[PDB]
């Protein structure tokens, strides 16, 4: 009677509604490290956001910046609580890291949700509240992320974008898969090209495109032309591709 | 004349311990404290130019 | 007025981590995993059947300020091989 | 969980910052062929992650290595430096540090009788780095042994407080001599850490990235 | 008013009582650089206190 | 708590024309920065109790252990001829000189911190 | 009294004012105040070895003598160069 007794208790004290019992108490961290072990379920992350709903005002930045990226693996978008996490970013701009913001810019950027006080709140806390040099450390694809995102929202920060343009370089891109680095070069061109700024360092976005042009298309190509010549006549000068030397 | 310890390994890893202890306490606790007081001073020093002209542009008292 | 008051409140503090430095160094003298410096390990008939002055050897205990360099506290065993 | 609070302009700090600034000097950061700004700020930061912690290592060794050479001088107690495991083990950490970082810039495997030669010379690294210190903490005490030993037997022939010329003589020869062994002890403290230094910045040189594409004039 | 506006600057630094009033705009440039150093040394010499 | 110049803005503000004058050393005293007092002064901490018991007790231990070795009185002498010498930096040593020299060696403490000035920050 | 605090200031009072160079006048005798210190660390030196040396004296050295001898011990334990010699002849000294 090992086995009835065992399966039978193993199933009433272990299936996914008493597993959600033991996450009412800190949802950032349950649900961050569920969401990171692949446990992605819409039934679960609905009770999760009602659980964490009233807490969300009084998160540290890390316990936001986990809620959120959770809250992206799961791809379910509450209203409700992604506006209070925006409150939240937006009452503690001073305390969050480029680390941070950026993961959580990405989760607001895959589902539409911006503000104009959000906008404006992030952007003052990567140029004025964070390190200058905290773009360089980020990786190109979040900062393309970011870009693309205050694009899409037509909200434009030239000190944003001064700062989250140093941070793309031939490291970061050279850190990118060619197929990421691709969509990272189209999406941070656009972005630029939306604005109207370009900077001096659009030439190692540029310049990712052209040292490997078989792997774009050919409107691609065209509009990354386009870029060139916007940005040759901006900084005043004649775009060169520079080998070894 | 003790040359020759009774342990070698017990020896070196009496130094690896001391040794990597000093290198934790160096990074953690005496370098920041050490940039935080540096840095105020070199970032006052490196910004003085800068951020009075920056200053002096935005006043409008003059 | 200064903050030297605010700083002669505060008393002597050790280095942060400085228990761990001596929870390793003192790790490392007790974790040797061999007899401790002049001893053996014997069996437990032997160690119940020996007398305490026949287990300790004089070269383990030497005298404090000795008279003649080379005394010792304890004889040992009178049974010698 | 709460940090303790500290004084600026505090001595151990002051003196903290110009060990940690002379061992930083040692190795220099090479000065880019471009002006630095702000497109060429990712290379700088990425070529300051190539390198190595040589300040903060050497600065660990000269801190650690200065300590235990303080701690023979003092007194009821030895340098843990002066046994031979120690300081040993010290020297071949530091030349295995060099060794294993020279091994990441090549590829984790190792490298006609001009490549036994120089081998030889390069692994006689690791036993004199750190034999060189060990043999140099035994140098002062055990000839300060010896001497305070005819120190004792003076009087303890002529008489507690008789013949005091001679020794005299032999209390300031054992003063001068504990004042050299202030002195080497300070001395080869620092002179591990730069050889450190020298060691580990033979690998320290990987190439800077740059720009790969530039807008001209 | 004026009262409270210089009683207010002169609560967090009384300093600016060691330039005379008609003289300021005389101190003044187009760049900071250029402001005359006749009060420069001064006014930051006095800004530390009394000790 | 709150910032002390928007408590000195809002305390002038709040005077009258006649209570203004005489106001201004008690607003400055409610804006002047918290420098304790010096508070009760008690015996030894528990970590300096702990540090100077295990100092003599590593001193007693040590010297047990340099008693029962073979050259003992070598030992001995040798703890006099480390003493003489901490003895001999005590007197020797221009400790101010070394305090002003370590002071040089960080760039912090080596200048005056040179930052804003006031004629930039003049508000009228 | 606290005991570390009167322990301090008498200290500190020994440390800074009290100098055995002014009150015992010893400028006549030397020219510096270096030089002072150098002959009390050379005596301070031998103060120690004969006050150790007078704590234990009937003893026999563990440092090799120069082929003399104490007092009038001449050929008992305390002048011989075979120690376990000298510890057979230091139990029958004793004996007494
Ligand atoms: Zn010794």
């Amino acid at each position: 009677p090992s086995q009835n007794l065992v399966s039978t208790f193993a199933n009433k004290v272990i299936v996914e509604e008493n597993l959600v019992n033991v996450a009412e108490i800190d949802v950032p961290f349950w649900s961050y490290w569920l969401s990171s072990a692949g446990f992605t379920s819409k039934d679960a992350f609905v009770k999760f956001a009602e659980a964490v709903k009233p807490k969300v005002a009084a998160l540290s930045t890390s316990d936001i910046t986990n809620l959120t990226v959770a809250f992206k693996r799961a791809n379910y978008y509450d209203k409700d609580l992604f506006t209070g996490i925006e409150a939240n970013v937006s009452a503690n701009f001073t305390k969050f890291e480029t680390e941070q913001l950026l993961q959580i810019v990405a989760t607001f950027d895959a589902f539409n949700h911006s503000s104009v006080a959000f906008l404006d709140d992030v952007a003052d806390s990567i140029t004025y509240c964070n390190h200058y040099l905290a773009p360089v450390r980020a990786g190109a694809d979040e900062l393309a992320t970011l870009l693309t995102y205050y694009a899409k929202n037509g909200h434009e920060r030239a000190d944003l974008l001064a700062t989250v343009a140093r941070g793309f370089s031939e490291v970061s891109l050279g850190k990118l898969s060619a197929a990421q680095r691709k969509d990272t070069v189209l999406s941070a061109l656009k972005a630029f090209q939306t604005f109207g700024f370009y900077p001096e360092s659009i030439e190692a976005v540029i310049g990712a495109a052209l040292v490997s042009p078989a792997e774009y298309s050919a409107e691609e190509l065209k509009e990354v032309e386009a870029v060139k010549v916007a940005a040759e006549n901006a900084l005043g000068g004649e775009f060169v591709l520079i080998q070894e030397g | 004349m003790k040359l020759l310890p009774e342990s070698l390994q017990q020896e070196a890893a009496t130094a690896a311990v001391v040794a990597s202890w000093v290198l934790w306490h160096l990074d953690t606790q005496l370098l920041p404290t050490i940039m935080r007081e540096h840095k105020l001073h070199a970032c006052w020093a490196a910004a003085a130019k800068r951020y009075n002209e920056k200053l002096f542009k935005l006043n409008p008292s003059y | 007025m200064s903050y030297s008051a605010y700083f002669a409140k505060a008393g002597f503090q050790f280095p942060a981590g400085l228990s761990a430095l001596v929870a390793g160094i003192v790790a490392l003298n007790v974790c040797t995993g061999r007899p401790t410096k002049g001893t053996k390990e014997i069996s437990n008939a032997e160690y119940n059947a020996t007398p305490i002055g026949y287990l300790q050897s004089p070269d383990q205990h030497p005298t404090a300020f000795p008279k003649v360099p080379g005394m010792k506290d304890v004889h040992g065993s009178p049974h010698h091989h | 969980s709460s940090v303790r609070d500290v004084k600026t302009g505090s001595l151990p700090t002051n003196f903290l910052t110009g060990v940690y600034r002379f061992w930083r000097s040692q190795n220099p950061a090479e000065k880019p062929h471009d002006p630095v700004n702000d497109r060429l700020l990712p290379a700088v930061v990425d070529a300051s992650d190539k390198r190595a912690s040589i300040g903060t290592w050497a600065t660990t060794f000269f801190c650690t290595i200065i300590s235990c050479n303080l701690l023979g001088l003092m007194p009821f107690n030895e340098a843990p430096t002066s046994g031979l495991g120690f300081a040993t083990g010290l020297g071949v950490s530091v030349w295995a540090t060099a060794t294993i970082l020279g091994l990441s810039k090549t590829g984790f495997k190792f490298p006609f009788i001009f490549v036994p030669l120089e081998t030889i010379s390069y692994t006689f690294r690791a036993v004199s780095l750190g034999v060189r210190l060990w043999v140099n903490m035994l140098a002062g005490h055990t000839l300060l042994h010896i001497l305070t030993g005819m120190a004792l037997a003076l009087p303890f022939s002529l008489g507690f407080f008789s013949m005091v010329p001679a020794t005299f003589g032999v209390c300031c020869l054992l003063s001068a001599l504990v004042g050299l062994e202030y002195l080497v002890a300070v001395l080869q403290s620092g002179v591990f850490s730069i050889l450190s230094t020298v060691y580990v910045g033979e690998f320290n040189h990987d190439k800077f990235i740059g720009p790969a594409a530039k807008i001209v004039k | 008013r004026l009262l409270k506006l210089w009683a207010k600057r002169l609560l967090v630094s009384p300093e600016l009582a060691i330039v005379p009033l008609n003289e300021f705009d005389a101190q003044l440039a187009s760049k900071f650089e250029g402001i005359s150093p006749k009060y420069q040394e001064l006014l930051s010499a006095v800004a530390q206190g009394n000790k | 708590e709150g910032n002390s110049v928007a408590g000195i803005i809002k305390s002038v503000n709040e005077t009258s024309g006649a209570n203004l004058l005489s106001s201004l050393k008690t607003i400055k005293a409610q804006a002047a920065p918290i420098y304790p007092a010096a508070a009760s002064s008690t015996g030894y901490s528990t970590q300096a109790k702990i540090a100077l018991f295990g100092a003599l007790s590593w001193i007693l231990y040590r010297a047990d252990g340099q008693s029962k070795a073979h050259e003992w009185i070598v030992d001995l002498n040798l703890n006099v001829l480390q003493a003489a010498w901490l003895i001999s930096f005590s007197s020797l040593i221009p400790f101010r000189a070394v305090y002003f020299a370590f002071r040089g060696m960080a760039p912090a403490t080596a200048s005056t911190l040179n930052g804003l000035k006031t004629f930039s920050s003049i508000s009228l | 009294m606290a005991v570390t605090s009167f322990l301090g200031k008498a200290f500190e009072k020994y440390f800074y004012d009290f100098s055995a160079y002014e009150q015992f006048g010893l400028n006549r005798f030397l020219s510096s105040k270096g030089q002072y210190v150098a002959l009390r660390h050379v005596g301070f030196v031998m103060v120690g070895v004969n006050v150790l040396l007078a704590a234990n004296f009937p003893f026999n050295p563990p440092f090799p003598t120069i082929g003399m001898c104490p007092a009038g011990w001449e050929g008992t334990w305390v002048c011989q160069a075979d120690k376990a010699k000298a510890l057979e002849m230091y139990k029958e000294w004793k004996k007494s």
